[PDB]
């Protein structure tokens, strides 16, 4: 059991692969935007901010 | 040399015309604005690439659509007529599986 | 000699689009029960002189370009291409004739889409790329149905020669032999140019010059495609001896699909997005794809096959 | 003299062209921004002058500020206004963008826009009628007319 | 003097702030190249004052019954070496540091012989005029106010994401 | 001009150096853009117009757009020229001196050999005498394409549309 | 009386110190995000500052208020509500020292 | 190089010397904040945090409070280690 | 609210934008940018009144 | 062979060269994938039309197809790996060793 055979030292500390084939999901950073619908738009009117 | 030329000639032409609205409208003084560009700090959907790949392979079967007009003029037109329907065809197949299937989400 | 008829086809099509603004703006105003530019010159004869005399005294403001280098050459791929394309369109002469002018135009036109996407990028702002990003995908649908559309009609023109569609519409226009095809190229030309209703209103961080070169040659685009409209299409007769004949019918020609470019500015609320292309995408494309089998088998059918010379 | 005669003749051609063709961005706040919508309205027009209604603030000339400018809304009425490219001419419409008239001794409004931005032509009414807004612009149209940018360089 | 006795005159040194001719100026050594400094500018000490310290120090002299007749002399908090003063101006103004005919210009000169001179030249040091403190303001340190002249002049990403933070230049007092 | 097709050669190896350097992808997208655009120009002197268009409507047109289209996209990159950080600077500079080296030694020496014989005599050479009267032997081979080629069509037909299938299910996630 | 949030002072306190570390936490931050020219130590310094103004309340139901007040000021500053100047209001620049020597006030004015 | 006890208590000094309000002087291992220190209740907020971002954890407020000298500290972070 | 003065004590206006407004985010839910503008609209929102 | 044969070949060679030593950005790989394409057009449509090979004229378009395909895969890997890890740097491929 181990990553390789004959492990080095730099190896030692290398995990072995997953047992399902799935690699964790890493950082999983939110893509979802923050637009501001600022005021001197034409639909805001000038006055109007809408946080989307 | 004449379709030379006139790329030469309108490329000097634009980049003149650059060079009169880039360096010599600022060399007006007007003050300085103090206005630094406040920064302070990603939307990759595939909604927008797939409008990409997709219009990639459409333009290569399009690509392989352009010779038809001289095609016209082989002897062979049944074959060449059954070749082209095949093209057609295929561009056809290949937008309806995208269509019935989860694409053209754009 | 060959300098002054370059001169002679750039200069004039520049002073036509500072015309053509002024043009615009009265037409929709008189379509709104509004006069237009009035007060500036006679019938605002000087107003795009005024325009333009402001512009080129505007202080220009830096937009923080990533890459001035790119920020500029965008302009001048823009206007070097949109001068460019005049050139193959033969008013009855051209002035450099190509055995395949269309697809000259065709890739002269898909080269211009590259000015979108290096403003956007070199602009260094979110908003930008994005509506940058939104210009290339409706650009890209319409490359595809202009293709098609133009394939299908020249396929009884009998090449890519611009100069033979005179002599194909000698007798008869070429709409009325493909109608259909007219007006989803007509559409798509507006596709093309952003012209309303596939406006995405709300390369912005422009200023001044920069600004109006691109206006400038966005507009000229809307006047040369107009003109291949004009040619595709809208035959006109052509005297050998009197090719002036020519020239007036194809410019009154060439201003009416401008004008008709106006009206439906002022006609129509403009699209969405999603609207704008499951229009070119599920409406025309599977459309000029039927077409294209039709003018395909047509000719053969019809024993129609036009001349290869 | 002959410096001279160049100098105020390039001015005035400069002068002109901004006058002729000035582009203006509606920051319409309040009630004043609907006359102001009435003069671009087909009776009278502002386009027929040249003063068409630039959207984007970038590209404009003229901030018509049109309404009560309140607090919250003050700190974006100045960064809008510096982030305009110069020449810029602010165009105060309405007692409250004046003086604040009927909100003057509001909590939460702005006693003038001009101690947030500077003004060059004050409209009065409340509102002004389309006509004063437009003789308003005219009267900057004159103002910018008498403007002699290149002739003080010239003359330093 | 002469023609006003009472006057009170003030001999401030290299007002820097916002829209100032001296930190700004040598952030815009890249239009003149790399960064032309005569002698690599290694014999020069400057006194830079801030543009608020100065200006609240004329409204004090105003007020100040006893500042009438006396000739106040606005000097800086510090005495930072050219070299150093310049390394710290591209540094918190994210500029590479390159160590290294504007007179002839009708619009308003780039550079004066004159101006190229007096950046050369070390402010004087003058203990027998009465300043700053003499007024009640206390000098603010160029450090703090540095960014918000210089920062306006960031080039990509030091106003942000990296924002490495540049320590004060040596001072030499 | 006798020489026009091999400065046109050299310009495109040049072009070919700039994107190979892999420099920031906008500026890559660049160098092929020119190199493809002198390619383009090569083969119409050599005569290949649709050919030549092809590049210039199809792969400088389409493939090059949806490259730089995905660029724009997933922008996480510091931008910098070709002859920025010397990792890119020090290949290009590099790149073209190994193609000025095959210069000279092409046009000083005429039977230059590094890996294959070459001739420095001008291209204008290998050119043919011939005339193909009523003839456009590139569009009418091309166009045999429907008549002859029935197998490449087919085959060809076949690869785009599961060129289409494949794209979606890799890009399903 | 039914109690805001906390029930007793020392529950109270609670929610003040979480408070406060949020606020502590969130200085840096704002100093990026804003671009402000105050330093990450002169934010913090504020923070303290304007708690300690509010340190002689002794009823839990007004330091629950206190919180959730001061809670307000930090979601806005967190989701980027409030503007530069907005945060830049805590430090009164502007605003000349009014003096607290009885001699220099008699100076001044007329002021009581 | 596993953590030590002495380690933690290395640690959890230097941040203390960090903390230019404790002086120096006064300093030590079981030292209390509030009182050996002098220190007020948001000062002790502040070490707390100081903490967590010296060993990467998070303390809740009642083992906050809970800790008042720097050996408790060193004892928390021990249990929080399992050191 | 009449106090029996000339002046009155309390007066507190009714906008129906401030409700329409309101409710934009339960309407603009599953909507593209585009259509927050057409909802806007039909909801026909003065911040005249909506901020009385 | 003529100078531009020879040119054409050094291109290819160049953009090889480009793309076994990468740098960062799987992107830049890919462009110098396409160029060397770009220039196997150039060299066949050279060849094809000097030798006067009429019926292999249609060799450089269906090279030119197949190019763009793969190319088109190459960029919808790129993308996968790019959402997957948020840049395309080649060192982020590193779970698959030896
Ligand atoms: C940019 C800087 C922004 C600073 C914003 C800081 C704020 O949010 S101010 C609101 C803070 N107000 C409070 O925490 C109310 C605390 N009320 C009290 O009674 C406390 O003093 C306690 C409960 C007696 C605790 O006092 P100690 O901390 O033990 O003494
Ligand atoms: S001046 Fe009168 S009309 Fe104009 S915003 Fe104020 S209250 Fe409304």
């Amino acid at each position: 059991g181990g990553a390789v055979m004959y492990p080095t030292k730099e190896t030692a500390h290398w995990k072995p692969p997953p047992w399902n084939d799935v690699d964790p999901p890493k950082d999983t950073l939110v893509s979802n935007l923050t637009l501001n619908f600022g005021p001197q738009h034409p639909a805001a009117h000038g006055v109007l901010r809408l946080v989307m | 040399m004449n379709i030379m030329l006139t790329l030469l000639t309108n490329v000097t032409l634009a980049s003149l015309l650059v060079l009169i609205a880039f360096w010599l409208p600022q060399l007006n003084a007007y003050s300085e604005k103090t206005s630094p560009y406040e920064c302070g700090f990603l939307p990759f959907s595939m909604k927008f690439f797939l409008v990409a790949i997709t219009f990639l392979l459409f333009d290569l079967e399009i690509a392989l659509l352009l010779p038809l007009p001289w095609a016209s003029q082989t002897n062979n037109l049944k074959t060449m007529l059954t070749m082209a329907l095949f093209l057609l065809i295929l561009l056809a197949a290949s937008l309806a599986y995208e269509w019935t299937q989860k694409g053209l989400e754009w | 000699m060959f300098m002054i008829n370059i001169l002679s086809l750039i200069i004039p099509i520049l002073l036509a689009v500072a015309f053509l603004t002024l043009v615009e703006r009265k037409v929709l105003g008189y379509m709104q029960l509004r006069k237009g530019p009035n007060v500036v010159g006679p019938y605002g004869l000087l107003q795009p002189i005024a325009d333009a005399l402001k512009l080129f005294t505007k202080e220009p403001l830096r937009p923080a370009t990533s890459s001035i280098s790119m920020f500029i050459i965008a302009p001048i791929l823009a206007l070097s291409l949109a001068l460019t394309m005049w050139v193959p369109l033969p008013m009855p002469y051209p002035l450099i004739n190509m055995n395949l002018g269309v697809l000259f135009m065709l890739a002269m036109s898909s080269l211009a889409v590259y000015s979108i996407l290096w403003s956007g990028w070199a602009s260094n702002s979110k908003y930008a790329l994005i509506g940058a990003l939104r210009a290339v995908a409706q650009t890209i649908s319409y490359e595809v149905t202009l293709a098609i559309i133009l394939l299908s009609v020249l396929l009884m023109n009998g090449s890519y020669t611009l100069s033979t569609l005179i002599t194909t519409q000698e007798h008869i226009w070429m709409i009325f032999t493909s109608w259909p095809l007219a007006m989803m190229w007509f559409i798509s030309t507006l596709a093309e140019t952003n012209r309303a209703p596939f406006d995405l209103t709300e390369n912005v961080e422009y200023a001044a010059g920069p600004f109006a070169m691109f206006f400038m040659a966005e507009y000229a685009n809307i006047i040369m495609m107009n003109a291949f409209t004009a040619i595709l299409f809208l035959g006109a007769s052509h005297d050998p001896h009197t090719p002036e004949l020519y020239t007036i019918n194809f410019v009154l020609k060439t201003l009416a699909l401008t004008i008709t470019f106006l009206w439906i500015r002022a006609s129509y609320p403009r699209f969405r997005y999603d609207q704008l292309m499951h229009l070119l995408w599920k409406s025309f494309l599977p459309l000029t794809l039927a077409l294209c089998m039709w003018h395909i088998s047509l000719p053969i059918m019809t024993a129609s096959i036009p001349p290869q010379s | 003299s002959r410096g001279e005669y160049v100098v105020a003749k390039l001015d005035d051609l400069v002068n002109w062209a901004r006058r002729s063709s000035l582009w203006p961005m509606t920051f319409g706040l309040a009630c004043c921004a609907v006359e102001m919508m009435h003069m671009a309205a087909p009776r009278y027009d502002m386009d027929r002058f040249g003063v068409v209604f630039r959207a984007s603030p970038r590209q404009s000339d003229v901030m018509i500020v049109a309404g009560t400018l309140t607090n919250k809304m003050a700190p974006a009425l100045r960064k809008v206004y510096d982030q305009m490219p110069e020449p810029r001419y602010v165009v105060s419409m309405g007692s409250c963008a004046n003086g604040g008239g009927y909100y003057h001794y509001s909590y939460s409004v702005v006693r003038g826009c001009d101690r947030i931005v500077p003004v060059d032509i004050y409209v009065p009414g409340c509102p002004p009628t389309a006509e004063a807004l437009l003789y308003g612009i005219l009267q900057l149209q004159r103002k910018i007319k008498r403007e002699k940018r290149l002739r003080i360089w010239y003359r330093r | 003097r002469a023609a006003f006795p009472e006057a009170t005159i003030i001999k401030p040194s290299d007002i820097f702030g916002r829209e100032d001719r001296f930190l700004n100026y040598f952030a815009s050594m890249r239009w003149f190249g790399g960064v032309p400094l005569i002698s690599l500018g290694k014999e020069t000490v400057k006194q830079p004052v801030y543009i608020v310290d100065v200006s609240k120090g004329i409204i004090n002299a105003i007020k100040d019954p006893d500042a009438k007749g006396k000739t106040f002399a606005f000097v800086g908090p510090n005495r930072y070496l050219l070299f150093d003063l310049v390394q710290y101006i591209f540094a918190v103004a994210y500029r590479p540091f390159l160590p290294y005919l504007f007179e002839v210009s009708p619009f308003e000169p780039w550079t004066t012989r004159d101006k190229v001179e007096r950046v050369h030249m070390s402010d004087m040091t003058l203990p027998h005029l009465p300043g700053l403190e003499d007024l009640g303001i206390q000098a603010t340190p160029l450090e703090l106010k540095a960014i918000e002249v210089l920062r306006r002049h960031r080039t990509y990403r030091w106003l942000t994401s990296e924002m490495e933070d540049v320590k004060p230049a040596k001072t030499v007092n | 001009t006798m020489y026009i097709a091999f400065i046109l050669s050299t310009i495109f190896v040049i072009g070919f150096v700039g994107f190979s350097s892999k420099p920031s992808p906008i500026y890559g997208g660049l160098g092929l853009i020119v190199s493809g655009g002198v390619g383009c120009g090569i083969v119409l002197n050599f005569g290949g117009s649709f050919l030549g268009l092809m590049v210039f409507l199809i792969y400088l047109g389409g493939m090059l757009v949806v490259f730089g289209y995905t660029t724009a996209m997933a922008t996480e990159m510091y931008p910098e020229v070709w002859v920025s950080n010397k990792t890119v600077f020090g290949a290009f500079v590099s790149g073209l001196m190994m193609e000025f080296c095959m210069v000279y030694y092409a046009l000083k020496e005429e039977e230059v050999e590094i890996i294959f014989k070459f001739n420095g005599l001008g291209d204008w050479v290998i050119y043919d005498t011939g005339d193909s009267g009523f003839f456009s032997e590139e569009a009418m081979g091309i166009a045999a394409l429907y008549s002859y080629g029935t197998w490449l069509v087919i085959v060809t037909g076949w690869s785009l549309l599961i060129g289409v299938v494949v794209i979606m299910e890799i890009t399903r996630g | 009386v039914k109690p805001i949030f906390s029930r007793d002072m020392n529950e109270a306190k609670r929610r003040v110190r979480e408070l406060y570390r949020a606020w502590y936490r969130e200085v840096p931050n704002t100093v990026h995000l804003f671009q402000l020219d105050i330093s990450v130590k002169q934010g913090r310094d504020k923070v303290r500052e304007m708690f300690m103004k509010n340190a002689h309340v002794t009823d839990p139901r007004v330091v629950d208020l206190l919180v959730i007040k001061g809670k307000m000021e930090l979601e806005e500053t967190i989701n980027v509500w409030k503007q530069r100047t907005h945060i830049m209001r805590f430090f009164h620049e502007t605003e000349a020292p009014r003096p607290t020597d009885f001699l220099s006030k008699f100076y001044v004015g007329h002021d009581p | 190089p596993p953590l030590t006890l002495e380690a933690i208590k290395d640690r959890v000094l230097y941040v203390l010397k960090l903390y230019d309000k404790i002086d120096p002087e006064k300093l030590s291992v079981n030292s209390h904040f509030m009182k050996d220190l002098g220190l007020d209740s948001l000062d002790q907020v502040e070490i707390i945090m100081a903490m967590e971002d010296e060993f990467g954890f998070e303390i809740p407020d009642i083992d906050a409070e809970k800790l008042m000298c720097p050996q408790e500290i060193v004892d928390y972070i021990a249990d929080k280690k399992d050191v | 609210v009449s106090d029996g003065s000339s002046r009155p004590y309390r007066c507190k206006i009714k906008a129906p934008g401030f409700a329409h407004l309101a409710g934009l985010d339960k309407m603009s839910k599953g909507h593209m940018l585009a259509d927050v503008v057409a909802i806007i609209g039909t909801q026909d929102i003065v911040f005249g009144e909506v901020d009385r | 062979m003529p100078l531009v044969y020879m040119n054409i070949i050094m291109a290819f060679a160049i953009a090889l060269a480009g793309l076994l030593m990468y740098r960062s950005h799987l992107m830049s790989s890919l462009l110098c994938l396409e160029g060397m394409m770009l220039s196997l057009f150039i060299m066949s449509t050279l060849i094809i039309l000097n030798t006067h090979f009429t019926l292999a004229n249609m060799m450089p378009i269906i090279l030119l197809v197949f190019a763009a395909c793969e190319a088109a895969l190459g960029l919808s890997l790129l993308v996968m790996v790019s959402n997957t890890y948020g840049t395309d740097y080649v060192q982020n491929l590193n779970l698959l060793q030896c």
